[PDB]
């Protein structure tokens, strides 16, 4: 009926606590917002199911 | 020998009635035991 609701912090995963990595990651645009939007969409749907 | 653990972190969800109803909000620190949110007393 459902599966585990994963949420990922895309910045903690890629750059974990490094701010000079995080400034480089901002240069890639919306990709972390897309990845978190997609996983939040799946996570809400596990309750709907 | 010391163990190293990354110090507490997690998702923050903000819970609101609509803006047309109120500006008051509640906040959920997801998977955080809030002995640690007072230890963080932006
Ligand atoms: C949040 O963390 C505290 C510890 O800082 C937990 O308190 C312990 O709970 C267990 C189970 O009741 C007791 O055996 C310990 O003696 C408690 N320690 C202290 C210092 O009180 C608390 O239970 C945690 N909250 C949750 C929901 O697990
Ligand atoms: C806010 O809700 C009321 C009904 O409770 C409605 O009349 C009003 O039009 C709403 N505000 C806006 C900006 O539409």
């Amino acid at each position: 009926v459902s599966m585990t609701k994963t949420s990922v912090d895309c910045t903690m995963y890629i750059c974990g606590d490094s701010t000079e990595c995080s400034n480089l990651l901002l240069q890639y645009g919306s990709f972390c917002t897309q990845l978190n939007r997609a996983l939040t969409g799946i996570a809400v749907e596990q309750d709907k199911n | 020998i010391l163990d190293i653990t990354p110090c507490s972190f997690g998702g923050v969800s903000v819970i609101t009635p609509g803006t047309n109803t109120s500006n008051q909000v509640a906040v959920l620190y997801q998977g955080v035991n809030c002995t640690e949110v007072p230890v963080a007393i932006t």
